[PDB]
């Protein structure tokens, strides 16, 4: 979906905040790393951040 | 309103009370209040319970004490033939005393086997022996709007208040309309207001020109009764002569507007002091409040589920529900002791596309359409470049041109100002500018617009109400009728039983009638006829015949004594249960999203805190609530907070930092540190404070310069 | 045969060709899928000649008087909507009008390009006193733009400048019903009705019955090839 | 995969949602009860519903059972006349009266509805679940329970009806005062609601979890909050959002469980208290050793975590608001149960002693006790409509 | 004090970092 | 967020010339500076000139004006 | 709404539209702003979805009182929001007024991304209770659908595989939305009344032990087992109990 | 041009040709009318073929066993409705079936006049044990009436007499919806995003496309001459 099944990863991964924070940490950089308008990053920096967490979070 | 506000009253007063040390009884009521002041009047604010309603009838004396009639009943016989009936000023009589109504037989004889009636603050029972004072009328406890309720007899008091204060400050409406339904007390009151004009004297109008009605210099028979049985300090001396100009749409003290209307056509007799002008809200000496509307209560697809109004686009096409407003804008010029400045007729970057519908000083042409960030007129200001900004001299000379900072903060009408301009009053040194000194010349001028109602319009009724609307809707999808017409106001249905305001039905109903058989009522509230649910009796009645003679005879069903059917689902099925509908008096308010809109992205901070500032302006602080900063940590994660103070409060270079970061593809950093803090610290340090504020991993800590 | 029976057909004050119309046998509610269909669509849209603009210039402005009026623009632009009219002109035109002298306005009394007519004259239109009354000129258009009062003849100033999304909608009250029926031998077939009315410009035949073919085509120009 | 078929209510929503989210990813289930929720609409639409007027039905005893009450006074006051037996006194009756009969009057209206229209709008609002409640309906249909005057007593004139007929003037002003009262403090407890959880947050602030490892065997056990008769608190649901290190020993009929530590979870509850056992400790904060904080372990699942809270959060600041902030709703039977001249054991009634004097005359002596099913008055010992010999108390009003 | 640093803008304790440190 | 961009660009877009002038006259005799160290100085400070200031400066003083030179800040219109 | 859709992200908007080269510079590239073209408005939307927003009622009330939600690109001077919660904010709808707050840092979007947003709440941190619930208006749509009209009691023997068959059977009408048929479904069917009790025994041979279990009626089989089931309730009932499993997680 | 864009097309195996379809330009949501109309129209006067009848010879009666069944006529007639099938035969036919021996019923396993096909075989149909199972014969019809079973083949006992009122419009699930797109300048432009499904006998390409006609003709087989 766009964002919905993401209610479990954070929910079940030790300290939630903590998660966030890293997740940003992704975020920030994993926009940052590429300022070449890579359309992968055409969408918001987080949401990727998330997801590729997500689907590595198996 | 200007009724009421004729005559509220208070005890706020130099003389008055605190507003918080005048603690309680102060606030309450007192059976003196009964007949002396209305309880349905209450701002329900921290400054309420302090607004004497002024007995609907009272009057007063040289000792201020007000009157409230006590109508005599000669131990069984009233008929109002007895004397007195005109005192109980501020107090009573120690006669256990007849409340307003009670089954008052034909010529009085006052059935009630054994009637309750008030001794002094008490209300014992006793029968025609011992009383004698009683209503003038069944409502000596109201204040201008608490009477609107057509049948408050049937609605809870706790319920009747703010709703009764809604119409008290109702918005006007381009095209007015008496109500429908009738309790009718008011017409006269409208005349008391003045919006509607009665002859000063008399006449039978000649040409009643919209601009000039006339027993004025008529030359004609508005004259002659304008001389009916003539009078002298009134110039009957010559074809009578009653000159006075009607009003157009003028900016009310609250930017409200109304232009009355030439009502009485020509040559049609008049009579002394009878309203002949149709102002704001009467056709004819009655209170134009709202309009009359079919109303099937109906929890359909939501779009409303308290509170929440739904209405059909028709309303717009109906050309009704059309505010208009007109409001100052003005502007002025100083004469700077910095080296005076004027308006211009332009300066740069002016479109004439800007500068065009402009006029001959810079001025803005009147009767001209405007729309959004429009331009009033040409301020010309001073702003030299002694300390030419670093680029300055050159850039100027470098881009290739040598302009000059003669400036111009000329007036740009706010965005969304799609209003044709509609007057101006305006003037300079010469009349003697009656001018705030130090200032050169007035620029005040302004505009209105016809503007139909929209969403979030605080529209409702006149008795325990408060409403707004989502969405409006295709004149067709909305539910309609077996006769075949489509209706035009849902509600919800649960609303009212809950509001415990029932009668809204009533009217619905009653009105129904009205509408089906053009029925008028203008009848005081409170079923007192026979002394029971006659109301009922009424309703079903005026139904009955109405539908009887309505031909189709469907608008009423014996099995639906007050209902109707509701075939009109999404594709117009039969909704199921025969649901009731009818005619209500939807009345809109001001709280128009327009003047009640608000949102902005930063701008001028304050001075002192240098924090932006929300006095509810175009750059109005998104206001702020620490009760939420006492609910924003329940999850913490600072960041938002951290920002959430900082950089939008203290840090200059923060805030800006931001601006950049994004448009600078940069990761907006890290707080500044607050400073207002430092500000607070400063005064404290002076108040007698000291702080070493500091690192400590530093050589024996120290005192980091946080100043 | 699945068929109209023209039924009761009125003949007076054309406005509302009171026209209860029937179709008798529609197997079941497939004919009810028509009533609404119409309902809407009928009052969806007949594209509609309607006065939209106004040239007064007695006041350029739109709230000032124009004397001799016993009634100003806010009731003069108001007395527009109510006007009633029609052209093929498919393109704008004007009427002007210079009565003067104390006068109603025989709605009739008018100013009349190509095919433009008081589909029914005699509307009260405008009071006046002996004073010179003033011209009133204005567009005329036939379209589905019976909504949105803003922009339009605004970006293009034209003096005596006002205009407004008129009604362009002749066909008002309208309705119907339905019922199960006999002929149950051939299924409990069943019946509808309707009324429409109309302003008395464009009788249902050229409105209701016209809407009939408005969609039949357009309901599905293609054969739902999807 | 689990069909339910009953009627629906509020609650079974409520719960419902629960039981979903209780086992389903928040959003995954938070999103649920939204499409079917907005379908609440469209149906309800289709059924469609609304008032009538006489929607305001009146259980037509009303006339009667009322004037019944009317003789009540007739005797109280049209007979006290001799002063022989006296004024403040039955006075204290007549007022007693009105409210009493009155509840019987309602009680009519109670069943009256109950079996008037299974598809009743007025009923479909309320007893379903809706904005309608009981006191609400009372003074919608039932007579308006006599209240008080301007000061802490009730003016001679009492409340009187539902609306329908409407109101004469008197009571209306009497009620106007009632409101305006209500008004006014409505205001002032703004202040209260404000200070509530504001200075309380100032004490509930800075309390944060740091520690789970906290070794804690401390804590206090509960029984359900348990006024007298009635199970004041369920406990089978109350004891939740927490853990406990000392476990359950049901009559050794059963086997020990929730060993320690044990995140008291629901089932665990509803069973372990409704199932049969009734007492134990915990591990709550007034205990667990901690630094300017509480042992996580001495916390539990909060009331939103639906599972062991994380850590590093000013729980107190939120723990404050949850009390007075909503408490503002503070003042200053329905969904029909057995009857409503309510709980009472067998066979005598309370009369006071100087100041009722009409004969037949009394205030409100405190309940006596020993809850009897299908009430009758003051006694003990097993009557007929239901059979038991156990107990005391009474949600009686 | 979460609010102690709030008067400032130090972030608070009660936010990753208060323990991530 | 404007002026910094503008000021900074006033030199950050100084990129249509050789660095004989780009490095010196860049900021007139001042700019970014309080605003000055002048014709003399450069006369010495850079190429022991006194002429070359005015010419190479004029050269660059045009190396930006024919509208294509440094044609990325024309919106400036300032 | 649009009246406040422009401010609301101008920084991340102006940067965009330049940024992808649309225009260039400040106060002259944001030209289309005040120029009112489209290309904002869409681009604004293009940069508006996935941009969390938070909101607060005139009263901040509780923590769930300043909830966040995915802002919508609509036009108006009013807000737009989801009833379901009201109550949490309690924001009824009678002259109600609140405030469109917004994150600013990036990861402040996080405070909202997957921590602070309407989805991140199913019950007041207040109590164990899921305050969130279809309004009493919806509960009526639920209640009514679970009621029963004496008049409408048709459909005798109108049983079905309990799939959309009954829906159909309802898009068919000629049946009461409360006309209780007995519909198949061996799965656990919470029955209005006890359904595991000898009510109408018909135990015969070749299998068979056949008790009414009021709202469901298996026949059994000594060698076989249970299969009939026969959930005895209106299709409308199964209808209001079919969009549920799917709704939450099919 | 007021036009379908066939859009996402995924018949899957068949049953529910999940077929979100689109008609982009609907000035105003009037597209809904066709939507809500065809909403019933798409499955209104259709001609779905289906059962009515059943010939459980040996068990004339309709509640007794027929052994080897693990499921009796009550569940045998139960397992008809679900069958799925089609003919042009426009007239009745039969299939019989004599499996025996312990056996499911490969729905497929069948008895097959004209087209009469397991539009998708493999339905579980019928348990059985080793015992001789017995014949099952029955009508087949096209129809559109799934409301009345009484007076069925109760008109003349061809055999067994037992006859059920079949339910038959392939599409059982469907989801029509509209959305006001942009192009609102000229006139608020809207588009109709809608599903149907179907049993996997007849996709919308032969269902939605039909109805489409079906009324286009029949909803307006004339301009309501009236």
């Amino acid at each position: 979906q766009i964002m919905h099944r993401a209610e479990d990863l954070i929910s079940a991964a030790s300290n939630r905040y903590r998660i966030t924070v890293q997740v940003a940490n992704r975020a920030k950089r994993r926009r940052y790393e590429e300022f070449e308008s890579a359309e992968d990053a055409m969408m918001k920096p987080v949401l990727r951040a998330i997801i590729e967490m997500s689907d590595e979070l198996t | 309103a200007e009724l009421t506000h004729k005559r509220r009253l208070s005890a706020l007063g130099p003389g008055g009370l605190t507003r918080e040390r005048a603690g309680f009884a102060v606030r309450d009521i007192h059976p003196s209040h009964y007949g002396r002041i209305c309880p349905i009047e209450t701002p329900e604010g921290p400054n309420a319970g302090l607004i004497g309603s002024l007995a609907t009838h009272a009057r007063v004396n040289q000792y201020g004490f007000l009157e409230t009639p006590f109508r005599p009943v000669e131990n069984g016989r009233v008929r109002f033939d007895q004397p007195a009936a005109y005192m109980t000023a501020d107090e009573e009589d120690d006669l256990r005393v007849a409340p307003g109504d009670i089954p008052v037989d034909e010529n009085g004889y006052i059935i009630g086997p054994q009637v309750p009636v008030r001794y002094r603050q008490e209300f014992s029972t006793t029968t025609p022996e011992q009383v004698d004072y009683v209503a003038v009328s069944p409502v000596q406890i109201v204040s201008v709007a608490t009477s609107m309720i057509p049948f408050l007899e049937h609605d809870d008091a706790n319920r009747a208040l703010m709703g009764s204060n809604m119409q008290r400050q109702a918005v006007p409406l381009l095209k007015p309309e008496r109500p429908l339904v009738g309790t009718g007390l008011e017409a006269q009151g409208a005349r008391d207001s003045g919006m509607v004009i009665v002859s000063r004297t008399d006449g039978d109008v000649v040409y009643v020109d919209a601009t000039e009605i006339r027993v004025r210099v008529s030359g004609q028979l508005p004259t002659a009764s304008g001389k009916s049985t003539d009078n002298g300090q009134l110039t009957s001396q010559k074809g009578q002569e009653i000159r006075y100009t009607v009003s157009k749409y003028q900016r009310s003290n609250q930017d409200t507007c109304l232009n009355q209307k030439p009502l009485v056509r020509i040559g049609e007799r008049v009579v002394a002091g009878q309203v002949l002008a149709d102002g704001s809200s009467t056709e004819g000496g009655e209170l134009a409040l709202g309009q009359n509307i079919v109303v099937a209560y109906m929890p359909w697809e939501g779009y409303n589920y308290e509170d929440a109004i739904l209405i059909s686009e028709r309303l717009v096409q109906d050309d009704i529900y059309t505010s208009i407003h007109i409001e100052k804008y003005e502007i002025e010029a100083r004469q700077t002791k910095l080296g005076p400045e004027e308006i211009t007729r332009e300066i740069p970057n002016v479109g004439e596309d800007a500068l065009r519908q402009l006029d001959e000083q810079g001025i803005i042409r009147i009767g001209a359409w405007v729309e959004a960030g429009d331009i009033l007129v040409g301020k010309v200001t001073p702003k030299g470049e002694s300390d030419q900004p670093p680029e300055e001299k050159l850039l100027r000379a470098i881009f290739g041109e040598k302009a000059r900072d003669v400036r111009d903060n000329s007036l740009r009408v706010p965005n969304g100002e799609k209003g044709r301009v509609v007057d101006v009053r305006l003037f300079t040194r010469e009349q003697g500018d009656e001018l705030p000194p130090g200032a050169n010349m007035v620029v005040r001028v302004y505009v209105a617009q016809k503007r139909k109602i929209q969403v979030g319009d605080k529209m409702a009724g006149r008795h325990g109400n408060k409403g707004i609307i989502s969405r409006i809707l295709p004149i067709e999808d909305m539910p309609y009728l077996p006769d075949g017409s489509p209706v035009d106001i849902v509600l919800n249905p649960l609303g009212v039983p809950s509001r415990m305001n029932v009668g809204q039905v009533f009217e619905c109903l009653l009105g129904w009638a009205g509408h089906t058989l053009g029925v008028r009522f203008k009848i005081t509230p409170f079923d007192e006829m026979y002394g029971e649910e006659s109301s009922r009796r009424i309703v079903h009645g005026k139904l009955q015949e109405a539908r009887d003679e309505t031909g189709k005879d469907w608008v009423y069903n014996p099995d639906d004594p007050g209902k109707i059917m509701v075939y009109d689902g999404r594709t117009g099925e039969a909704f199921d249960r025969p649901v009731t509908i009818g005619v209500a008096y939807m009345l809109k308010l001001v709280h128009l999203v327009d003047d009640k809109i608000h949102a902005r992205s930063t701008g001028p901070y304050s001075l002192v805190t240098q924090q932006p500032l929300g006095g509810k302006a175009q750059q109005g602080g998104q206001r702020f609530g620490e009760m939420e900063v006492w609910a924003l940590e329940a999850f913490g994660a600072a960041y938002t907070l951290q920002e959430l103070l900082t950089v939008k409060s203290d840090d200059m270079q923060g805030r800006n930092e931001a601006l950049n970061a994004i448009v600078k593809g940069k990761a907006i950093p890290r707080p500044g540190t607050p400073e207002s803090f430092k500000v607070l610290m400063r005064e404290l340090q002076s108040l007698g404070l000291d702080i070493a504020v500091h690192k400590v991993e530093t050589q024996a800590d120290g005192s980091s310069l946080d100043v | 045969q699945f068929q109209i029976e023209c039924v009761e057909s009125n003949t007076e004050e054309s406005r509302n060709h009171y026209s209860k119309f029937i179709l008798e046998p529609l197997e079941r509610g497939q004919g009810t899928t028509v009533g609404n269909a119409l309902r809407r669509v009928l009052l969806s849209n007949l594209e509609g000649t309607a006065v939209t603009a106004v040239r007064i210039a007695g006041v350029s402005h739109e709230f000032a008087t124009v004397p001799g009026v016993r009634e100003d623009v806010l009731e003069i632009i108001m007395r527009m909507k109510e006007v009633i009219l029609k052209s093929y002109s498919s393109q704008a035109q004007i009427g002007r009008l210079l009565v003067n002298g104390p006068t109603t306005i025989t709605a009739s009394h008018f100013d009349l390009p190509s095919e433009v007519e008081v589909i029914d004259p005699t509307q009260y239109v405008a009071t006046i006193a002996e004073g010179g009354k003033l011209e009133m000129e204005f567009r005329i258009e036939r379209g589905k733009g019976y909504r949105t009062v803003e922009r339009g003849r605004e970006e293009a100033t034209s003096l005596d400048f006002l205009q407004i999304d008129s009604i362009f909608m002749p066909v008002r009250k309208v309705n119907y019903s339905v019922e199960e029926v006999r002929a149950d031998g051939s299924i409990p077939k069943d019946r509808l009705l309707l009324e429409v009315w109309t302003n008395g410009s464009i009788s249902p035949q050229e409105a209701l019955s016209s809407a009939a073919g408005i969609l039949v085509d357009l309901f599905n120009p293609l054969k739902d090839i999807s | 995969m689990i069909f339910r078929n009953r009627v629906v209510d509020k609650g079974q929503l409520r719960n419902l949602i629960s039981w979903a989210f209780t086992h389903y990813g928040t959003a995954r289930t938070a999103v649920m009860a939204d499409k079917l929720k907005d379908l609440g609409f469209r149906y309800a639409t289709r059924a469609g519903v609304s008032i009538s007027v006489d929607d305001l039905m009146v259980p037509p005893s009303k006339r009667s059972l009322l004037e019944a009450a009317e003789e009540e006074i007739r005797a109280t006051e049209v007979r006290y006349q001799r002063g022989e037996i006296t004024e403040v006194e039955r006075f204290q009756k007549v007022i007693d009266t009105w409210n009493g009969t009155s509840e019987a009057l309602k009680d009519e209206v109670v069943t009256h509805f109950k079996q008037t229209n299974p598809l009743n709008s007025v009923y479909m609002m309320a007893f379903s679940g809706a904005r309608g409640n009981i006191s609400q309906v009372r003074q919608l249909v039932g007579m308006r329970g006599l209240m008080a005057d301007p000061q802490g007593e009730i003016i001679d004139l009492p409340i009187k009806t539902n609306f329908r007929e409407g109101l004469t003037v008197t009571e209306y002003i009497i009620s106007s005062y009632g409101a305006r009262k209500g008004l006014v403090d409505t205001a002032l407890r703004t202040a209260d609601s404000g200070y509530l959880t504001r200075r309380l947050v100032d004490v509930s602030q800075d309390v944060i979890i740091r520690e789970i490892d906290c070794g804690t065997t401390r804590g206090i056990p509960v029984r359900p909050m348990t006024e007298g008769s009635k199970t004041l608190i369920k406990l089978s649901t109350r004891l939740l959002g927490r853990v406990v290190g000392e476990d359950v020993i049901h009559p050794k009929t059963k086997e020990v469980i929730a060993p320690r530590n044990t995140p008291i979870s629901d089932d665990l509850a509803k069973e372990i208290e409704k199932a049969g056992v009734a007492e134990v400790v915990v591990r709550s904060p007034l205990t667990c050793e901690a630094a300017r904080s509480v042992c996580q372990h001495c916390y539990g699942w909060s009331l939103a975590h639906a599972k062991m809270v994380d850590l590093g959060e000013a729980v107190g600041i939120i723990a404050a608001q949850s009390i007075g902030e909503p408490g503002t709703q503070l003042t200053m039977q329905q969904v029909r149960s057995k009857m409503d001249g309510t709980i009472k054991l067998p066979r005598k009634l309370r009369t006071r002693t100087h100041r009722t004097r009409h004969g037949e005359d009394a205030l409100f002596v405190e309940s006596n006790g020993i809850m009897i099913l299908e009430p009758r008055k003051e006694g003990s010992e097993t009557p007929a409509p239901q059979e038991i010999h156990v107990t005391q108390g009474s949600t009686i009003y | 004090g979460l609010k102690e640093n709030v008067i400032i803008g130090r972030l608070i304790p009660a936010g990753t970092g208060y323990n991530t440190y | 967020v404007s002026k910094n961009l503008l000021r900074e660009d006033l030199e950050k877009v100084l990129d249509s010339l050789s660095p004989r002038e780009r490095d010196v006259l860049r900021l007139r005799y001042g700019l970014d500076d309080g605003r000055m160290k002048t014709l003399e100085e450069i006369g010495q400070i850079f190429n022991v000139t006194r002429e070359r200031i005015r010419q190479i400066e004029a050269k660059a003083l045009r190396k930006l004006r024919h509208p294509n030179r440094n044609s990325v800040l024309k919106e400036y219109i300032r | 709404p649009r009246e406040m859709a422009i401010e609301l992200f101008q920084p991340f908007v102006i940067n965009r539209l330049i940024r992808s080269g649309m225009v260039n510079n400040i106060k002259a590239a944001k030209k289309l702003i005040s120029r009112n073209d489209p290309s904002v408005w869409d681009v604004l939307e293009e940069v508006i979805e996935g941009h969390p927003v938070m909101l607060n009622r005139a009263p901040t009330l509780h923590r769930l009182g300043i909830q966040a939600f995915e802002p919508i690109l609509v036009e108006g001077r009013a807000i737009q929001l989801h009833p379901l919660v009201c109550p949490a904010f309690n924001a009824d709808f009678d002259g109600d007024q609140m405030a469109v707050h917004v994150p600013l840092s990036l990861e402040s979007q996080a405070e909202a991304r997957l921590l602070m947003l309407a989805s991140n709440n199913i019950l007041s941190p207040a109590t164990g209770r899921p305050i969130i619930t279809p309004s009493q208006d919806m509960v009526l749509g639920a209640y009514y659908l679970t009621a029963e009209n004496p008049g409408a009691t048709k459909g005798a023997g109108k049983y079905f595989a309990s799939l959309d068959d009954v829906i159909m059977a309802f898009q068919q009408e000629q049946i009461d939305l409360h006309a209780y048929v007995y519909v198949r479904f061996d799965g656990d069917v919470e029955s209005d009344q006890p359904d595991t009790e000898p009510v109408k025994v018909t135990t015969n041979e070749d299998g068979s032990r056949t008790v009414l279990y009021k709202y469901r009626r298996v026949r059994e089989d000594a060698q076989g087992n249970v299969i009939s089931q026969y959930i005895y309730t209106t299709p409308g009932r199964v209808i209001y109990n079919k969009a549920i499993q799917e709704a939450l997680a099919s």
